[PDB]
């Protein structure tokens, strides 16, 4: 399990007199994720005599 | 430079449209303080979507008709001035070129007949006016010199009064619009024409207040 920082967001910018608009801004997501693995199992015979 | 207060539109505050005085040629700045209308309206103050009008409620219908001239750059353009002034009576034809609205890329030699050289500025390309007075009644004769190439289109025979298009302005932080009043040199004294603004105001989200206002501008002679 990890994470992935999807994106930052903005905040409230360059207000020089007040209008009371931009407040908060919005931000970004954290995204936990996951993930598994896989394999292989394979096998194979041979009897007695045509291996030795 | 003309300034009026707007009404507030608050239940309290001759005709009813305010009276503007102007002068044939002249070129003006006009003022509105719209801070009574919007500042109660707290927002994010006036926005640059004015809209004007112009209708005028008597006219008097001028005496000699305009006309147009084509001719390409650099070569000299030759023309009549006498077809342009259709007389009911019969009288002489006192042809004048005012010095104060002549030609602003070319020179003008005017002949003993209702004819005229027009000489445009050599390496210029473009449109060009000057204002004739066939015995006092004033008009406009627009000559385009053509670079060469095909042509040049057909300007639009600019009004008596008019509003420019791009040189206005609003100060969103004390609530003041600004815009020019121009009358051109055919406007005939006594004549009343009436302006009408439109002025839109926005709130904190992006609605609108809107706000409309008329205005008589009278074209009277000597100021």
């Amino acid at each position: 399990t990890y994470m992935k920082i999807a994106d930052y967001g903005q905040l409230g910018e360059y207000t020089c007199d007040a209008k009371c608009d931009a407040e908060f801004g919005e931000p970004g997501n954290i995204r936990h994720l996951e993930g598994k693995t896989y394999d292989y199992r394979g096998v194979f015979c041979f009897n007695r005599k045509n291996l030795q | 430079m003309y300034f009026f207060s707007v009404d507030p539109r608050n239940g309290a505050s001759s005709c009813c449209c305010e009276s503007i005085s102007a002068r044939p040629g002249e070129v003006n700045g006009v003022m509105v303080s719209y801070a009574a209308w919007s500042a109660p309206l707290r927002g994010h103050g006036l926005t640059n979507k004015t809209t004007f009008e112009i209708d005028g409620v008597s006219v008097t219908p001028p005496k000699v008709s305009n006309a147009f001239g084509r001719t390409k750059v650099g070569v000299v353009f030759e023309g009549t001035l006498s077809d342009l002034f259709p007389n009911p009576e019969g009288e002489q034809v006192e042809y004048e070129i005012s010095e104060l609205n002549g030609p602003s890329n070319g020179v003008v030699e005017l002949g003993a007949n209702g004819a005229f050289t027009y000489t445009p500025g050599a390496l210029f390309t473009g449109v060009d006016r000057f204002w004739f007075s066939i015995n006092g009644n004033i008009g406009e004769y627009v000559i385009s010199v053509d670079p060469t190439t095909s042509e040049l289109p057909q300007p639009p025979f600019t009004t008596p009064v008019y509003v420019p298009a791009a040189r206005r302005s609003v100060d969103p932080r004390t609530h003041v619009l600004k815009f020019v009043l121009g009358v051109s040199p055919a406007a005939i004294p006594g004549d009343v024409y009436r302006l009408t603004v439109r002025q839109v105001a926005i709130d904190c989200d992006g609605n609108e207040f809107v706000h409309i206002s008329c205005y008589d501008i009278s074209i009277g002679s000597c100021g």
